[PDB]
């Protein structure tokens, strides 16, 4: 086991406390922002992650993905509930544990890729690793490779305005990967890649995990590729897990639709 | 009025310069001294190897365009024919110090009150104090603490010259956007790391026209400064007004916005062959150093 | 000076006033008088009701807080009890008028700037000058178009409160995201639409930290307005340099730091109940409007010194109790002479000649009238505290650290200490640092309170022989001064249009003994008109005689 | 027919001229790139588009899709080549006809969603009517009817940054669709879309069409999307066109691995 996530709930907006005592009755999300302007970004989410493992995340578009994946980094705080990174509730921890855990446990990959302007390819990829004080040669060579890997090595040079949405989600996946850490969040890293790209980094994070028993969380809206890698699958809905199988889903289901 | 506000003040000038006397009469000499060797410096080099170095550095960071160039030759030159050579020395003396120490003062101060929404508003009523508070008021108790000289000038124009640079540095470290915040604080980026790479860089324009702000109005507080001894080009203006020649102080004022000018210019080519132009730079310097000693 | 660009620019500016008065002429008439109604209005409402009013502004803006209101109260209030209030009120109008005129001329030329590169580098020198180039030098020319009062102090303020509203106002429109731009460009948005849509609400924190900017600036640029004759808070703040008060020019300064903020505050609250609130804010203004419902004469200008302040305010009341209609401006020296000598002014009575206002009465003389000394005693020369053993220039050896303490350059009182320093052995390898006024007040009275030798170039009358105790030095060689004169000053062409007057200005005299017995009084803390109505009460007959 | 397309280029960085002679002989993209810096966002594209049709364009991230969406709005020039609307070269079109051209004739939806922040999603959604002088209640009735269509009419008075990326590209589709032109230049809409939400748009775009014979060029990397939908099927690589079909390129193909 690497990751325990119990009674976790972030509520966003105001007037937390009504919004609250209403799931707590079990009411839907678009009454409670109706009366309240508060959206519940995610409700009582308690589940487990092994290492090793592509904890595939799926569900609607509002139904609380990008907040799981915030909460576990801790760059938001819950209004309630536990997250427990290798027995260690990360909101109880000092800004060096932190550090260190943000640096080598977990890297994350944004939806909007986090890309800085004004620095080149080969310097958001290796910015992971300058925070790292690692020297300049070794991480200009890791960045390096994983730009060939992805697909980018002649657009070294270049600044991410001289570049494409696929190009930039790459960028960001190989800043991810470059700082090879323990955990990957992945946030929709692959929704602006072509089926054949796609399928390369697919096949990446293969390799890594079979070489490097290595924990990735992996949110995607595409169906086909989470059954291809995800060893186990996690589905939301206006904020709540539904299922957690990894290929029962499609025999078993309460109303999901979503597959089919 | 019925709350002797007035009585109250005078109380506590006389009280700190009697108190505050050594240090102030040490702080004294030991400026005047420093400036006046720098101006020494600055003067024992010829004004037309200044001019030269001046123009070919502006040369070097220009690239191609000339106008600039051409500019600062012109100008300089036009001023070291009029005779203000050593007056536009101080004066250079003067505002380098002033912009300095107010940039080395600012930026922090900026940054801690970017990230302190408590020292944002704790400072803000003090920049607006020493912003809006007329140059004169600060003639009596500079005066009274550091007496007559050059100090006392850097020290207004300090005064004044801050809060531009405080607060272009607040606007554009609070302006940055949160997304690449969370991603430098995804990949465990300390504030240090996250300000030296992400925040600063991106502020940049907003941290520069501050600056600018900064280095004009430290020339604008020149006549107030040469009203309180500091020697320069402030001198001539007096001097012009008081003799009511406009040709005089229009004189001394283009030197000093030629000065302007060409500060802002080099500044600006900070925001945004190279080892040649270095080298070159160098033996330029050492020239500047035979000179000195020359 | 090989390249006469002196002679250029004076030919060029004498030229130039020369045909180019009478719209100036005109507008600045249209303009004074506005300004004096929008103060005269601004005055006639209560200062409490003001106080309460813009108390209530406050709340309504703050919404829950009450550091802003609670400031606004104490600061204004405060104000009021130092007896400030129709200086801020004039101080009010021409900022507030300055800043409109700033903004206005400035977010447009900055977002033109924005959309032109070309423009852009056409400007930013022309914004460096304006910003930069010492408001002094324009302003003798800047008095002879727009005249004395409110609106070269508006100009000047304008035109050194512009450069950081457009300056932002270029970025913020430079500034903002390209993408938003093209979006914004693929649904046929005009650039006015875009501009108004997009552009400016993105920019608006530049823009207001720009406004910020511009209104502290112009907040600053009061004393540079209130020494050509702009009343407010700046003609205290010279009078308290002139006194070396830090008391008076503190309090001055405070009441244009809390003004500062105040506006900065309401202008803050622009950037991002409500129908109650609004006709709250309404109904306050109209009651601010309904509280404000509720000849042989002669325009003088003179100087901020004691000396020149008695005599004037004698010669004014001496004017009103015997028919008259008197309007006393307070300017600096250069600026009065210029007003005179264009005929703005009908005259002044500060001529102290022939040694101190020499450079003045030479530039000019030939285009004003001068109408004899109106006292005599007067002296200048070197000055020493009365403890210090020195009692001849001779004997000075090393005091001062052999370091003489000056007025200001040019004066000739620093041109006769300069001949002084030349024409003797003794203080040969001496030195003159030329200083302002004030700084030599300052210097003088701190080492009077240390006891330590101080030397200045110094004249009588003046505040500093009564305050602090002192003594002249023996000139044996007469290179300093010999007893100079006040005297009398008139514009070319009063004896035509104004005589009633000009009998008056011609045989205006009375000695300098009364003037230090009407400083005495002031200083005591008696107002300055009732120091004139003592003196005329003791001194009847010889008023009486002037008329 | 609606859109012609003759010799249409755009190389950008510099050295145009160079890069241009290269490709004249051929030569591959990333050479080009490595001797010039000039990177050839798209080559002699050439074709024709007929109206009330879903014009496909597909390809990889990094072939030059989005740029040609831009070209034919004119939101940048291209060095070589002729765009034809309706018979009329927009490059040869005075701001006031061009205004007329973007507001009706033809609207875009951009990778990146073009939000403005400082505008809630309903006047975001109904800028396009607003730069178009409509009242204010039918535009806001309109904008309405769209995000209940994108079902987001409960978030009509939230800001973008209170939102996903799945809420903000519908977001950017509904401010495309209100403004109902006669083209729809769409850029990857739906690569942040869950399947359900994404069939909902699919629909909504195929009775949109029925209905109103009404020109659409979507972007897309997903197959089976394409297929559905597209009528009419373009495929990119490097810059260049490679096939102009509509459901023949899964049967024949140059080396189109691309395709299942
Ligand atoms: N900064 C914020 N302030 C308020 N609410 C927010 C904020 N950021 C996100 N939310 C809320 O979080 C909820 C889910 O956010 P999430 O980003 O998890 O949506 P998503 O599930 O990520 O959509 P997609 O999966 O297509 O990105 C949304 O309903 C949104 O209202
Ligand atoms: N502002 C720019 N300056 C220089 N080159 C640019 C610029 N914008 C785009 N490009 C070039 O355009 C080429 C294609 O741009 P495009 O946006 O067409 O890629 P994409 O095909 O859109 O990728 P995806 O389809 O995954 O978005 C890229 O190779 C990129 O280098």
């Amino acid at each position: 086991v690497k990751i325990k996530i119990e009674h976790l709930t972030k509520i966003f907006g105001k007037r937390i406390k009504t919004a609250l005592t209403m799931v707590e009755k079990g009411e839907p999300k678009n009454e409670i922002l109706k009366k309240t302007g508060a959206t519940v970004g995610v409700y009582d989410t308690n589940f487990e992650i092994n290492e090793g493992e592509i904890f595939v995340i799926m569900g609607l578009s509002g139904s609380g993905k990008s907040t799981l994946l915030r909460l576990l980094n801790r760059l938001i705080e819950p209004t309630s509930g536990k997250i427990f990174i290798d027995n260690q509730d990360v909101a109880t921890l000092n800004k060096e544990d932190l550090l260190q855990v943000r640096r080598k446990t977990m890297s994350m990959v944004f939806q909007n890729f986090g890309l800085f302007p004004h620095r080149t390819i080969l310097e958001n990829t290796e910015y992971g690793l300058e925070v790292q004080n690692v020297p300049k040669e070794e991480r200009r060579k890791r960045a390096e490779k994983a730009l060939d890997n992805a697909n980018l090595l002649d657009f070294k040079d270049q600044y991410p305005k001289q570049l494409s949405g696929g190009m930039q989600q790459r960028v960001g996946l190989a800043r991810a990967l470059a700082n090879d850490p323990e955990i990957l969040l992945m946030d929709q890293a692959f929704s602006a890649l072509d089926p054949l790209i796609r399928r390369e980094m697919q096949d990446e994070l293969l390799e890594l995990q079979a070489k490097f028993q290595k924990t990735i969380i992996f949110v995607s809206h595409d169906l086909n590729e989470a059954l291809r890698i995800g060893d186990r699958i996690a589905i939301m809905k206006d904020g709540k897990i539904m299922q957690i199988g990894t290929g029962e889903e499609i025999l078993t289901n309460p109303a999901n639709d979503y597959v089919k | 009025g019925q709350v002797p506000i007035a009585n109250w003040v005078s109380s506590a000038t006389d009280w700190i310069t009697s108190t505050f006397s050594s240090g102030f009469d040490v702080i004294q000499k030991s400026g005047t001294v420093l400036m006046n060797g720098i101006t020494g410096a600055l003067t024992a080099v010829p004004f037309w190897l200044m001019i030269a170095v001046v123009t070919i550095l502006a040369i070097l960071v220009s690239g191609k365009k000339i106008a600039f160039p051409l500019f600062t030759f012109i100008g300089l030159s036009l001023i070291a024919n009029q005779g203000l050579w050593s007056d536009l020395m101080s004066t250079i003396t003067l505002v380098l110090l002033s912009s300095l120490l107010s940039i080395i003062i600012g930026v922090p101060l900026g940054i801690w009150m970017a990230k302190s929404d408590l020292v944002a508003k704790i400072v803000q009523p003090i920049l607006d104090f020493m912003q809006t508070m007329p140059g004169f008021v600060y003639l009596i108790p500079a005066v009274a603490f550091f007496g007559i000289g050059v100090v006392p000038g850097v020290f207004a124009s300090v005064i004044f010259a801050l809060p531009p640079t405080v607060r272009m540095t607040n606007l554009g470290i609070r302006q940055v956007s949160t997304e690449l915040v969370e991603a430098a604080d995804s990949f465990g980026s300390t504030a240090r790391q996250k300000l030296f790479k992400l925040e600063f860089p991106l502020a940049k324009g907003t941290i520069m026209a501050g600056v600018n702000q900064t280095i004009m109005l430290a020339l604008s507080m020149v006549v107030i400064a040469s009203m309180i001894g500091a020697p320069g080009l402030g001198r001539g203006v007096l001097a012009a007004v008081q003799s009511a020649d406009i040709g005089k102080g229009f004189v001394s004022g283009i030197s000093l916005v030629i000065l302007a000018i060409i500060i802002d210019r080099f500044t600006q080519k900070l925001n945004v062959v190279k080892k040649w132009k270095r080298g070159i730079a160098l033996v330029s310097l050492l020239a500047l150093i035979i000179g000195a000693f020359s």
